[PDB]
RNA sequence: ACGGGGAAUCAGGGUUCGAUUCCGGAGAGGGAGCCUGAGAAACGGCUACCACAUCCAAGGAAGGCAGCAGGCGCGCAAAUUACCCACUCCCGACCCGGGGAGGUAGUGACGAAAAAUAACAAUACAGGACUCUUUCGAGGCCCUGUAAUUGGAAUGAGUCCACUUUAAAUCCUUUAACGAGGAUCCAUUGGAGGGCAAGUCUGGUGCCAGCAGCCGCGGUAAUUCCAGCUCCAAUAGCGUAUAUUAAAGUUGCUGCAGUUAAAAAGCUCGUAGUUGGAUCU
């Protein structure tokens, strides 16, 4: 007997066909467009989208006036419009089925700090986040896969200790200025 | 610049003759603030002497913004020596634990188990 | 296997204690006492997990050995003492009285009561029997043996017990139209008026109870505890008045409260 | 059925030392390079869809 | 045709249970004769001692000498023929040394040209054949 | 021998509709057959029909409008709860936009949609689309 | 074959697993019999026999790790003879003692989560085109790549302080110092005939050596061995063996077949079994 919890789960699904050319090109296009590291991130976002779609289908097979459908569909739509994937005007269960993977990839912190002009490219966005230059509200966020909520979009600043937002020169700048 | 101290969840435990609280330490560009000066800031803030203040469990948040810990402020030093864990008193130099390992004590007990009478004290 | 068990696993503990899963392997095994193992709140859970006067069980022991806690007017130093439905927990040092009462989620709420209402409790009589040269004895849900009860008092009735003397002050009969709470099953913690008791000889009687909001439910007869004569309770009720809300209504109330509070 | 010849071809293969080349990119940069080579420009194509390792 | 009746559950289940025994895979995995005749005894690998080096002639369409070894398993003393996969890898094996042997990939079936050989050598003298093959490791002395 | 007169009736209707005939003779008739045919008619799948009364068991002349793709019986009459109704619909119906599973419930013989409306399960008699 | 909660897989139905931390049972080398006690047929209690085994001065005495570590053995197959009662609880006469329960570290690529191995500018180069004349050309006005081109910026891996952590501690978090241009601080594991993504490029061998799950490749121009180069697949992971699930509508209840591909008994009767016409508001 241990107090430890063994609860864990795999956050992605490996494709059934390993060498489908169309799937390889589509995943590579997603990777290049959003600056992802490997296929596993695409498969991860795919798994989240698939689970959301499965929940939406299961709720849709229910009676419309069934209380569980109302409660859980409302919660799911509220979460989807909370993270910005779903528009507040489109708040029906069958509107969940029309979501893409790019909808979720757009809400990543990497994509957001690229879009908000903080970085020159998406790979610069990744290296900026990984190097602790980006903060969400008051919290220094270090994860590029961090999914930004709508109420958190307006607070993505350049950190108060970063050389780009706080004005303490980095190791390289200080070392170079010493020789000067 | 300076270190800020706030006390989120304050309660007065008259059962244990103390005040217990959660301490938020704001220190944007410093290492985790030492407990010895958190205690003196709490002493100034709550108008008491810093030897009845026991602070523990301080966890700095990712990025270096603030550190969260827990703290007690006892009505008197005697009530502190009564209601405080021995290790936290020892952190203040108010208690010294035994200088023997578990192995030494266990084999001493099992060796004493083999003798009867006053001779038990003759083996150590 | 051989003889009684003395431990209780953390995950095998009653779910209404709201214990964690990572704070140890063991849960406080309640001592033997007036209430059942799964229908009680051990004193350590109340003084540490609910009231938060203690951070560890050692602090609960320190609090209890100063004789600061009284259950039903008697000082208890057992930190695992089983405290259950209708028990009065008095702390004179901090000057507060609580009554162990059920919430609509089936959990012992932290219900503060006045010093005047801490002088008594309500007990459901579990049996009545004539014994020992003709004296009628009455046994209650808290195993309190009272001799010479009123001859009108029967099983499933409720009696108001003065905690100082342990004697019956008044009683409420089990009847349709009387306020009651549910002490077991799915409807645990709900408060309503009894509407119909349908008898099953040789089996469990089923009692139907209507909420103060119009909602109706059913329980087994053993799970009913008469609370008041008519619809007025003889004791104070929690923040919720025994009216269980649906998840949609509870969500709407929570959202509105957060909108109007902060 | 003689086992005398066991490392014949590998033993008699003229040993060639691998060249020295700059390290390949790893992780996200390698995927970025692949995406650039395959989707950004149509310079390496002919309208015939030739292969990445075409030696012709 | 099949019985379609509300009270035919017993007959349908019994028929399915009897007819499952006519499936080769089910009968193989549920009789015990295959498990008792398996040299590995149901294991995935087995350690054995090389008794000699043999050259098995490839099947008729092909022409080659596949280098294998006769190994006697430590677990049960059973003698099997294990293929030594790569080239020059039979040179890494010496007589009366310990080899770890796995299956050939077809679950008790012969693989390719090699007739009657269902095992392959994975380790020799507690060093993998692949590490010796690429020069990563050398034979213990 | 002959069992499940509803099966024979539905087979006759199906075979006549495949042949393009405007009418089909069903014999023998039954209460279940008439109720199934009425459920079929209210949805416009077969149109009017006439019960010929011979003094042993009825016959039915069903006018056929060529709107019927398949009418089938489900033998045995499996008892269906409201939960399993969706699985039965997925198995037997060509689409969620049309097609009806007929059940006998304590409220009568009706399609699956009316069974959901009345909140009742029953025993599946057949389907039509 | 300990049972169940449950796990893997799964369109629907199902198939397989469940020694394993929770509940219930059983046992303490195998049997058996008991004492004590509220509770044991208890084994970190006793009494025998059976097996094995320890000390002996040979008269006797003493055993039970399927507790925690650690050995041996077995095997394809599994970690420290570590620290602590600080947590969780338990026991006691007990606020105070004790607990290899339990907690904490060690070993750990069982698995699961996050996640580096570069980013950005100028320089020209293979460079394009809704930039323009008139296809011819100017190509800092809209982006890739030669890079042993240049340039500064950024940062953590690492080393090392001080806190913080915690029962001493470690780790994470925090702070400072040093820490990046082959940023040599150098990513691998399998493949490149088809299935199945990626070379009929070069050298070697010549039905040999070998490759190859399958089909097949190899007998002097090998897209398949052995190599070099290049290329693609996943990526801090990837290959292999075995078992198993889906694929398998190749176990078919959903939902298979039975003239000739495997298959209706030679033929009837017949009990159980299965199935059974209309009809009652």
């Amino acid at each position: 007997p241990v107090a430890r919890s063994w609860v864990c789960r795999k956050t992605y699904v490996t494709p059934r066909r390993p060498f489908e050319k169309s799937r390889l090109d589509q995943e590579l296009k997603l990777i290049g467009e959003y600056g992802l590291r490997n296929k596993r991130e695409v498969w991860r976002v795919k798994f989240t989208l698939a689970k959301i779609r499965k929940a939406a289908r299961e709720l849709l097979t229910l009676d419309e006036k069934d209380p569980r459908r109302l409660f859980e569909g409302n919660a799911l739509l509220r979460r989807l419009v909370r993270i910005g994937v779903l528009d507040e005007g489109k708040m029906k269960l069958d509107y969940i089925l029309g979501l893409k993977i790019e909808d979720f990839l757009e809400r990543r912190l990497q994509t957001q700090v690229f879009k908000l002009g903080l970085a020159k490219s998406i790979h610069h966005a990744r290296v900026l986040i990984r190097q602790r230059h980006i903060r969400v509200r008051k919290q220094v966020v270090n994860i590029p896969s961090f999914i930004v909520r709508l109420d958190s979009q307006k607070h993505i600043d350049f950190s108060l200790r970063s050389p780009y937002g706080g004005g303490r020169p980095g190791r390289v700048k200080r070392k170079n200025a010493k020789k000067g | 610049d300076t270190v800020t101290i706030r006390t989120r969840k304050f309660m007065t435990n008259r059962l244990l003759q103390r005040k217990q609280m959660v301490i938020d330490v704001l220190h944007p560009g410093k290492a985790t603030v030492p407990k010895t000066e958190i205690r003196e800031k709490l002493a100034k803030m709550y108008k008491t002497t810093p030897d009845v203040i026991f602070v523990f469990g301080f966890r700095t948040h990712f990025g270096g913004g603030k550190t969260t810990g827990f703290g007690m402020i006892y009505d008197s030093l005697d009530y502190a020596k009564k209601n405080e864990p021995k290790h936290r008193l020892a952190r203040h130099g108010l208690y010294e634990k035994k200088k023997t390992s578990r192995k030494q004590r266990k084999e001493r007990k099992n060796r004493m188990k083999k003798v009867r009478g006053t001779a038990k004290a003759n083996v150590g | 296997a051989r003889g009684p068990k003395k431990h209780l696993k953390r995950v095998a503990a009653p779910k209404h204690w709201m214990l964690d899963k990572l704070t140890g392997v063991f849960a406080p095994r309640p001592s033997t006492g007036p209430h059942k193992l799964r229908e009680c709140l051990p004193l350590i859970i109340f003084l540490r997990n609910r009231l938060k006067y203690a951070l560890t069980g050692d602090e609960v022991k320190k609090i209890c050995m100063q004789r600061f806690i009284k259950i039903d007017g008697k000082v208890r130093t057992d930190i695992t003492y089983p405290a259950g439905f209708m028990d009065v927990i008095s702390i004179d040092k901090t000057g507060e009285n609580f009554r162990l009462i059920y919430d609509t989620k089936g959990r012992f709420a932290v219900h503060r009561i006045t010093p005047e209402e801490a002088k008594y409790k309500l007990c459901k009589v579990r049996k009545i029997f004539v014994g020992t040269k003709g004296i009628p004895h009455l046994v209650t849900h808290d195993a309190r043996t009272i001799r010479y009860p009123d001859p009108l008092i029967k099983v499933n009735d409720t009696i108001q017990i003065d905690l100082e003397t342990g004697k019956i002050t008044d009683f409420i009969k089990f009847d349709t139209g009387n306020l009651c709470m549910v002490t077991g099953g799915a409807n645990l913690g709900r408060i309503g008026v009894i509407t119909n008791r349908e008898r099953h000889p040789g089996s469990f009687d089923v009692v139907h109870v209507k909420d103060a909001n119009g909602n109706s439910f059913a329980t087994r007869l053993s799970n009913i505890f008469v609370i008041g004569k008519g619809n007025k309770p003889w004791i104070s009720l929690p923040r919720g008045k025994g009216i269980r809300l649906t998840i949609a209504e509870e969500r709407d109330k929570r959202l509105a409260a957060k909108q109007s509070s902060g | 059925g003689s086992l005398a010849r066991a490392g014949k071809v590998r033993g008699q293969t003229p040993k060639v030392a691998k060249q020295e080349k700059k390290k390949k990119k790893t992780g996200r940069a390698k995927r970025r390079m692949q995406y650039n080579r395959r989707f950004v420009n149509v310079v390496p194509t002919f309208g015939k869809k030739k292969g990445p390792n075409a030696n012709s | 045709g099949k019985c379609r009746g509300l009270r035919t559950a017993r007959k349908l289940r019994s028929h399915r249970r009897d007819q499952k025994w006519h499936d080769k895979q089910y009968k193989k995995a549920h009789l015990g004769t295959a498990l008792k005749a398996n040299p590995f005894g149901g294991a995935s690998h087995a350690k054995g001692i090389v008794l000699e080096k043999v050259g098995v002639e490839a099947k008729q369409p092909n022409s080659a000498i596949r280098k294998c070894v006769r190994v006697q398993l430590i677990k049960n003393g059973k003698k099997i023929t294990a293929f030594v996969p790569n080239d020059g890898c039979l040179n890494f094996i010496e007589e009366n040394d310990e080899v770890l042997v796995a299956g050939f990939g077809r679950k008790g079936h012969a693989v390719g040209d090699i007739p009657g050989v269902r095992f392959k050598v994975v380790k020799v003298a507690n060093v993998s054949l692949l590490a010796l093959y690429k020069g990563k490791k050398e034979r213990p002395r | 021998v002959r069992m499940n007169v509803l099966a024979d009736a539905l087979k006759s209707i199906n075979n006549a509709e495949k042949r393009g005939k405007r009418q089909v003779l069903i014999r023998p008739c039954s209460k279940v057959i008439v109720r199934f045919l009425t459920v079929m008619m209210k949805h416009g799948y077969i149109g009017e029909f006439e019960i010929i009364d011979d003094h042993r068991a009825g016959k039915i002349v069903v006018n056929l409008t060529g709107r019927l793709n398949k009418c089938g019986v489900i033998s045995p009459r499996f008892d269906v709860q409201l939960k399993d109704l969706e699985k039965w619909q997925n198995n037997l119906l060509p689409s969620r936009q049309f097609g009806f599973i007929v059940l006998t419930t304590s409220a009568g013989i009706m399609d699956h949609e009316e069974a959901r409306r009345k909140h009742t399960g029953g025993k599946i008699l057949g389907f039509f689309f």
